[PDB]
């Protein structure tokens, strides 16, 4: 997350964290639905070009944890994986299109004040809050910045970092990139006139856009971190994948398996 | 309100639960920075 700002505790009790089991590598951001399923992106999982191809038994995730080196026992948990499922046409190929996967965990997680599922929206919510301008929020353990050279390190946060973002208008979002939008995507992030600064990175993937329902006082995933050129770059946006147009799939995935 | 879409066989316990976060919204206090947010809808 660039020009971010560190997490408060208990604030996003939905962040999971997807890490490589041996050796630990910190892969990815996710977010916990229920007890017992989390969802994250494709790319994180399946992606040829970069030789990324990953089972269940590769992986594990940890939640509720406050500190990306120390442990705090009682608060964050570990979660072995079950099963992975992505997209059937996840498109890794042209654009990341259907950039989503579902993971199930093990063994059911407990909920605590740090621990807590976030909601995915309906219709209505969808309609309402999807909407350029409006504001949602990202949250991640990615770079800190654009590196220019890779031997120049591009921070990594000790805490969660979190930022918050506006929805960008479709057209603005089409010509601001060369890569070829869906319907499946949507872009967030300052326009170069605004004055404000804002983006997620490298290592953000995964991770939850939420938005705060004015309705009913929930926080609901209406987006995750999928892609971008660079990091906080003028007059770039970063893209999100559309949670609502891929809820069809979540429910078959799950009330099928 | 909240209606559940799920199904609690399959998807686990959690979606009637979902959103609220026991340290902000349970104690009807603010995190920080989402009065951006609720603003933005506004403005
Ligand atoms: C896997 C994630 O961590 C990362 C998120 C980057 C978000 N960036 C911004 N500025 N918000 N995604 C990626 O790195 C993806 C994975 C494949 C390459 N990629 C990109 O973002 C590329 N730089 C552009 C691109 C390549 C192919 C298909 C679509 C996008
Ligand atoms: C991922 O790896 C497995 C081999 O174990 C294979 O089924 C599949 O083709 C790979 N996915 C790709 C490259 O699309
Ligand atoms: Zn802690
Ligand atoms: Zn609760
Ligand atoms: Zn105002």
């Amino acid at each position: 997350i660039v020009e971010g700002s560190d997490a408060e505790i208990g604030m996003s009790p939905w962040q999971v964290m997807l890490f490589r089991k041996s050796p630990q590598e910190l892969l990815c951001g996710a977010s916990l639905i229920s007890d017992r399923w989390v969802l994250t992106a494709a790319h994180c999982l399946l992606y040829p070009p970069w030789d990324k191809n990953f089972t269940e038994n590769d992986l594990l995730v940890r939640i509720g944890k406050h500190s990306r080196t120390r442990y705090e026992r009682n608060i964050e948990k570990i979660s072995m994986l079950e099963k992975i499922y992505i997209h059937p046409r996840y498109n890794w190929r042209e654009n990341l299109d259907r950039d989503i996967a579902l993971m199930k965990l093990k063994k059911p997680v407990a909920f605590s004040d740090y621990i807590h599922p976030v909601c995915l929206p309906d219709r209505e919510t969808a309609a309402s809050l999807l909407q350029a301008g409006y504001k949602g929020r990202v949250t991640g353990w990615g770079n800190l910045k654009e590196t220019w050279t890779a031997n120049v390190g591009k921070g990594q946060p000790s805490v969660l970092q979190v930022v918050n973002l506006p929805i960008v208008e479709r057209p603005v979002c089409k010509d601001s990139t060369r890569i070829r939008i869906t319907d499946n995507m949507f872009c967030a992030g300052y326009k170069p006139d605004e004055g404000k600064r804002g983006d997620a990175a490298e290592g953000d993937s995964g991770g939850p856009f939420v938005m705060k329902s004015p309705f009913n006082n929930r926080w609901y995933q209406m987006g995750i971190v999928s892609w971008g050129e660079g990091a906080d770059r003028d007059g770039k946006y970063g893209f999100y994948t559309h949670v609502f147009r891929l809820k069809k799939w979540i429910q078959k995935v799950i009330d099928q398996f | 309100e909240y209606q559940t879409f799920f199904n609690p066989r399959t998807f686990g316990s959690g979606e009637a639960d979902c959103g609220l976060r026991p340290l902000f919204e349970k104690k009807s206090l603010e995190d920080k920075t989402e009065r951006e947010l609720l603003e933005s809808y506004i403005d």
